[PDB]
DNA sequence: TCATATTATTACGCCAGACAGGG
DNA sequence: CCCTGTCTGGCGTCCTCTCACCTATGA
RNA sequence: UUGAUUUGGUGAGAGG
């Protein structure tokens, strides 16, 4: 069964693997994030309720009044989205917050408040999201791009090689909170443990232990195990568990029980450990040279004399043993400092420590954190107890506590947001364990260690900034509060919240202007994962590994769609099936595989879960039950693609599109292209302009439907039914009764957005693709947007392309185009320019909007009214007048009248005017005369434009040939576009050839149907040929149910197929070559894909037959009459005497540094002298040169450049006396 | 025209010889009209007239007496590019050592 | 409108060059 | 007193095109 | 004597 615009033109779908999970809604990141931000969600998480339950109830410092919270709300926007874009306002909503002030008496923690008051106060306006995932910030339509940042929670990083210049590794450990102070632990090459807070000075780390009220003995209890020396009959014997001797040299005689176990000289093996455990050896008598290097654990005091024997962490000598033996402390606890495993790092750090108690530890930490200003008991204790341990200024979130408990192998995952003693001690213990050998480091590119921020999280953080500023203001007003003469808007202020949230949505590194020239480009700018932004890395610094693809990107981030240039791999784009985890990580679908039978249930995993399991490959042959047809299958275990058994796997990939994104899964024959050319192909495919006549890719992938629907450029029907079709203004849909509400009788009236400006000056336009009185279903499309054709996605157009060299006109990457491409207007795109004119009151009275234009004669009053402003629609070009806008006293009158820029033509499509109340409306103040004029240039195609296919084959269209000179085959049809075969062996993008052959076969079927329907046959022969065309070959998913198309839906389908039968070649499970040959045999075309072609010039055959087919070629928006520029003489800058830069400023070319070196490389001394003195800077030289040229005397009078005298005055404006010496 | 470029230190007599007037007031411009400040950073007497051969305030609107300076204007009378070569000097109350000769490493 | 004058983040990678510490 | 970690400064590609956004205070 | 403001500076994106 199919829907009714699905039976219009059903695309022949190759593809063998049955898909189990349909594609999710492609804008779900933006929409789910912002629906989390604004939603009335009780239990508090997450949203605006989390912000209000953190900041409220505010109580002042015993001021006996406590403003509390009830509920919030967002009213209607005063401006709907269209008139909001037209006017220039934000698309926002007012945030109505109920606030309940209760005010206490004296001595009421428990007492009832003396008075209440409550009102629905107004704080800020928050910008709502449009239904397509965009904002409208100040007239322009912007997009917040989801960030990719390091997760909160501990990270054990190594930095193995570069420091110390000696090959000795370090090991640092960063506890990254979501909000607050950063705590890092780090070794130094003396093997001492150092703490630093917020990248400040370096403190030896155990001082933080001494700041947590730990004595030295408790610290040595934590990080060391005790070895017991018992004072006995002679020589102070030792308790010896045999584990401690692992891998060391026997220094003494190891004997017990009257038996010599191990003699001196040999190392202790594990067999000797087994001998000591079998022989039950604990107590052995040691020599006095064994204790002469060990370190005491706890303190001991001489009992009778009443003084100290030794402090804790003191090494022992023989006379120290003579001190402690004669006193009466029989047990001696020593620190086992194994050189192999259990290193003495804490103990040597305690030897570095200049402190002894808790108070001096806090004084040293306070002198680290805030220097100069004195360290007193209260101040240092408040500092250190609010560094990590208060809920205000330090908060590992739920993500942070999950990562923090997971990296320490804790059992639980939910806990308190602050740290504790035990958490810092566990981070130090795991760091020491990593130094000892057990456990390993973490990598930072691993996407289980890399969280995503999105729109709701970022706006919530900015809103929390605004709320803590307004609670400091409420605490300000309340202690100065007199009652009862205030109601809660003398306390609260709507200004800081609105200021902060408009600061983020207007001027941030991620709230950025939407790439809007294409439905693909909208839908792939909204699905973007940037590594940049606040708190993340920068473009010009890092690095090599964060720019590189890591094995956790499989199914989360597209491997091949990343922009080339200065930021590669920082601006990653999200995969097709990848959702976002509850904590913000990237979870991708897999199919749960209990045993041999691969089950059709799906189950989502992130990269810290994908490592443990064994996950299969998407295309592994399984037949009729889910059993893998082989006994061994390629899977990947822990980021390592390896071959495993038939019955070991726990998950399988869902579908074979899932590695790549929605930009680079629209490329058919992706698997035959190179990776580089797929990258260039996807990045150029974002850049296509919408043509005037949208044209249905013959070789698509079937993902065109989901992109063209899910990006909101087409008018998808909300409720199904029939149609009334007034449509000149709006589609009117009568609703079927089952989908129709009992009250609100109701018929749906869709607004078509006609010719208007996009963000890239292209033309967004919707056209109805349903007739009058025609059934439509829910979810069906009604109006085709820009670059769409019956709900599919038509960026460029499909043209007949020959691969051959043609007389040099397609030399490096150029492209030679017939005249049939430019006669049919089949790339003639439509651009729209907005031009503003204002008549602000700068000085000497206000400016004026009158046709009575001066000096200039009846060449002003022309495309305007009888007395002012461009009339409505003519063919205006360059140098015309649109809005007469000139003042008197500015003879002394002048011409600021906004005219048409140089080089452009067009038709005035629209004139908007919300001018200074007097022009003879709704807008803001200040600005007076506000006249916006919308031109619409129609640019065709010309030598110099840029076209490209989908595979990375760039081209600048070189010659626009006549129809006659084209290479025609023996049937008579010219070929449209000639490309060059030499690009194909080097640039290994062989997929454009299979697209060429399969598009040739598609139009072969289209020509066959066009013959069977033009030379008109009764519909039995058409339905037989359509059935043969839709069966065609191997086991596929489509077949068709064609005998249920009522003898008319066969004919309407065959009316929509006579331009070529559309073929879906999916991404990695595409059409094989034998099916291309078999489809080329169904059409009457030659099997090789190659036709003999004659030459239009000479009429004689090209030897060695050439390839002709249909490639889907796109017109990119790098048009040549936006790049052509020239300057002889005009205006310059102010500070310098050199010319201005750019095209919108009529400026000249920067003759840079390497061009000066290139002229020095020749003998061009005079060319360089005029290149930097006369042509550029020296004012007397250039006026004398212009007069010398127009007299007919090519001679320069050089002089000295002005910018060098600017250099002299800037150097001389220091204390520097730079001069110019003798004649 | 000229051989080598010589660089040396700037004596206070040399800086007073470069100068054309002490810049006292920090007031940049009027900002509500179009006129500058007399006598602030952007002065008239210390540097020159904004307009070419015009007293900014009011006298000499032809080409006869280029130079006269009335008391109502406290303005020189030369070219529009004359201010680009003229520099002012600030009489620093308290001596301040140069940062280029104190932190050059 | 017309003078008043500066605070609560961290996440590069060498590579010279100068400096207090110690055998 | 001659090695020495350690700290501080000083580099880090040219050319071009499009867009938006710009200090608070205040009797 | 016959006319006028971006360069300034930031941020984001793009081309070769
Ligand atoms: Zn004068």
């Amino acid at each position: 069964v199919y829907s009714y615009t699905e039976k219009k033109r059903i695309r022949k779908d190759f593809g063998k693997r049955p898909q189990v999970l349909d594609v999710p809604y492609l804008l779900s990141i933006q929409l789910d994030s912002f629906q989390k931000f604004i939603e009335q969600d009780p239990e508090g998480q997450y949203g605006l309720e989390a912000a209000f339950r953190s900041v409220f109830p505010i109580q002042s410092y015993s001021g006996n009044s406590e403003l509390q919270y009830v509920s919030y709300r967002l009213g209607e926007p005063v401006f709907d989205v269209q008139e909001c874009q037209i006017r220039g306002v934000t698309y926002s909503a007012p945030l109505r917050v109920k606030l309940r002030l209760v005010i206490y008496e004296r001595e009421a923690p428990e007492g009832t408040v003396k008075d209440i008051k409550e009102q629905e106060v107004y704080m800020g306006e928050i910008p709502l999201m449009t239904d397509n995932g965009t904002f409208v910030i100040n007239g322009t339509e912007r997009v917040i791009v989801s960030q990719l940042h390091r997760s909160p929670g501990v990270f054990f990083d190594s930095d193995k090689g570069k420091t110390h210049s000696s090959g000795k590794v370090l090991y640092n450990a960063r506890i990254i909170p979501y909000r607050g102070s950063w705590l890092d632990f780090e070794f130094d090459p003396k093997d001492n443990l150092f703490v630093r807070i917020d990248r400040r000075r370096k403190l030896p780390a155990t001082i933080i232990l001494r700041a947590l009220n730990y004595t030295t003995e408790q610290i040595l209890d934590l990080f060391f195990e005790k070895v017991i020396f018992e004072i006995r009959d002679n020589k102070l014997q030792m308790e010896l568990v045999p584990e401690r001797l692992r891998g060391e040299t026997a220094s003494f005689d190891i004997e017990a029980n009257g038996k010599v176990y191990v003699e001196k000289g040999r190392r202790i093996t594990a067999r000797h450990i087994r001998q000591l455990e079998k022989d039950d050896v604990k107590l052995i008598e040691v020599p006095v040279e064994y204790i002469a290097g060990k370190v005491v654990a706890k303190d001991y005091i001489d009992e009778s004399t009443g003084e100290l024997i030794c402090a804790a962490n003191m090494e022992l000598s023989l006379d120290l043993l003579a001190k402690l033996s004669q006193s009466g402390h029989k047990r001696i606890e020593t620190l086992f400092t194994n050189d192999l495993d259990h290193g003495p790092y804490i103990s040597e750090t305690l030897r570095v420590d200049p402190t002894n108690d808790r108070l001096s530890a806090l004084v040293e930490i306070y002198r680290m954190m805030r220097p100069g200003e004195p360290p007193t008991r209260e101040a240092a204790e408040s500092l250190f107890e609010n560094l990590f341990f208060s809920e205000d200024r330090y908060d590992l979130s739920a993500v942070g506590r999950m990562k923090f408990n997971r990296s320490l192998l804790r059992e639980e995952i939910e806990g308190s947001g602050i740290l504790s003693k035990d958490d810092i001690i566990d981070v130090m213990k795991k760091l020491i364990d990593i130094r000892n050998g057990k456990g390993e480091v973490d990598d930072i590119d691993h996407l289980g260690n890399r969280r995503i921020r999105s729109v709701g999280e970022m706006a919530e953080n900015q809103f929390r900034v605004g709320l803590v500023r307004v609670e400091r203001a409420v605490k300000e007003r309340l202690s100065l509060g007199d009652l009862d003469t205030l109601m809660p808007q003398d306390m609260i202020n709507a200004k800081p919240i609105s200021a902060a949230v408009k600061e983020f949505f207007g001027s941030s590194q991620l709230s950025q202007f939407m790439d809007q020239n294409n439905p693909l480009s909208e839908i792939t700018h909204k699905r973007r994962i940037s590594a940049l932004g606040p708190g993340g890395l920068t473009r010009e610094r890092a690095g090599f590994e964060v720019r590189d693809v890591h094995p956790t990107h499989y199914g989360r981030v597209c491997p091949i769609e990343t922009p080339e240039g200065p930021n590669i791999g920082l601006i990653n784009s999200l995969s097709v099936y990848a959702q976002t985890n509850e904590y913000g990580f990237l979870e991708t679908p897999y199919r749960k595989v209990t045993d041999g039978v691969v089950t059709d249930e799906i189950h989502y995993l992130s990269a810290i879960e994908e490592g443990n399991y064994v996950i299969a490959q998407a295309n592994s042959n399984l037949d009729e039950e889910g059993h893998f047809v082989e006994d061994l299958v390629t899977c990947r275990s822990k980021g390592e693609s390896s071959l495993f058994s038939r019955d070991q796997v726990d998950y399988m990939d869902v579908s074979t599109q899932q590695v790549v994104s929605v930009g680079a899964s629209l490329i058919p024959f992706l698997e035959h292209d190179d990776a580089n050319r797929a990258l260039m192909g996807a990045n150029m495919q974002r850049q296509a302009v919408p043509t005037l006549r949208a044209d249905k890719p013959l070789v698509g992938t079937g993902m065109e439907r989901a992109v063209a629907v899910d990006s909101g450029v087409t008018a998808v029907a909300k409720r199904g039914g029939v149609v009334q079709y007034v449509d000149a203004s709006r589609i009117v849909i009568k609703v079927n009764e089952d989908e129709m509400y009992p009250g609100e009788a109701g018929i749906d009236i869709y607004n078509l957005t006609k010719y208007t400006r996009s963000n890239q000056n292209t033309c967004i336009n919707q056209m109805p693709c349903v007739s009058l009185g025609e059934p439509v279903e829910r979810g069906d499309v009604l109006a085709d947007g820009p670059s769409t054709d019956l709900g599919e996605l038509a960026l460029g157009q499909n043209m007949r392309v020959a691969f051959m060299p043609w007389n040099g006109y397609n030399f490096e990457d150029s492209i030679l185009v017939s005249e049939r491409v430019v006669q049919e207007d089949r790339f003639t795109t439509i651009h729209i320019q907005e031009l503003a004119c204002v008549s602000r009151d700068t000085k000497l009275g206000p400016e004026e909007i009158t046709a009575d234009i001066p000096n200039v004669g009846e060449a002003a009053l022309s495309k305007l009214d009888e007395s002012g402003i461009v009339y409505i629609g003519a063919e205006v070009t360059g140098g015309d007048i649109l809005v007469g806008k000139v003042t008197p006293k500015g003879s002394d009158v002048k011409d600021s009248s906004l005219r048409v820029p140089n080089g452009v033509s067009g038709t005035v499509i629209d004139v908007q005017v919300f001018t200074r109340d007097g022009v003879e409306d709704d807008l803001a103040p200040g600005v007076l005369k506000i006249v916006k004029v919308y031109l619409a240039v129609k640019r065709r195609i010309q030598p110099g434009d840029k076209m490209a296919g989908r595979h990375g084959n760039k081209g600048v269209i070189s010659k626009i040939n006549p129809i006659e000179d084209m290479p025609y085959d023996e049937n008579g049809t010219p070929v449209d576009i000639v490309l060059n075969p030499l690009g194909v062996p080097s640039r290994m993008n062989i997929g454009q050839i299979l697209e060429t052959h399969l598009g040739m076969a598609a139009k072969g079927i289209g020509d066959k149907i066009n013959a069977m329907l033009k030379q008109q046959q009764e519909v039995a022969k058409l339905r037989e040929f359509i059935q043969r065309a839709y069966d065609l070959g191997a086991d596929v998913r489509q077949k068709v149910d064609l005998s249920t198309f009522s003898d008319e839906e066969v004919m309407r389908l065959a009316e929509n197929l006579r331009k070529g039968m559309p073929i879906a070649t999916p991404v990695f499970d595409g059409a094989k070559e034998a099916e291309i040959k078999e489809l080329l045999k169904l059409g009457d075309l030659p099997t090789s894909g190659q036709i003999r072609l004659y030459d239009g010039r000479t009429g004689e055959q090209f030897e060695r037959p050439v390839t002709v087919g249909y490639m889907y070629m796109l017109k990119l928006n790098h048009l040549v009459d936006d790049k052509m520029h020239a300057r002889s003489t005009g205006s310059y800058s102010l500070v310098t005497q050199q010319p201005l830069g750019g095209k919108a400023q009529f400026g000249g070319q920067r003759f840079g540094e390497m061009e000066v070196w290139a002229l020095e490389a020749y003998g061009a001394a005079y060319t360089l002298q005029e290149m930097l003195t006369v042509k550029s800077d020296d004012v007397n030289g250039r006026t004398k040169m212009y007069k010398n040229i127009v007299d007919g005397n090519h001679q320069m009078e050089p002089g000295m450049p002005e910018s060098f005298n600017v250099l002299l005055k800037e150097i001389r404006s220091l204390g520097i006396n730079i001069e110019l010496e003798d004649e | 025209e000229f051989d080598a470029i010589k660089i040396a230190l700037a004596s206070p007599d040399m800086i007073r010889s470069w100068s054309f007037g002490e810049v006292k007031k920090p007031e940049t411009i009027n900002y509500r009209t179009f006129k500058p400040e007399r006598d602030g950073l952007f002065c008239a007497r210390i540097f020159g007239p904004v307009k070419d051969y015009e007293c900014l305030c009011g006298k000499y609107k032809r080409l006869k007496h280029r130079g006269v300076i009335c008391e109502k204007c406290g303005v020189e009378v030369t070219q529009t590019k004359v201010r680009r070569e003229r520099m002012g000097h600030i009489e620093l109350a308290s001596p301040t050592a140069h940062i280029w000769f104190l932190k050059s490493l």
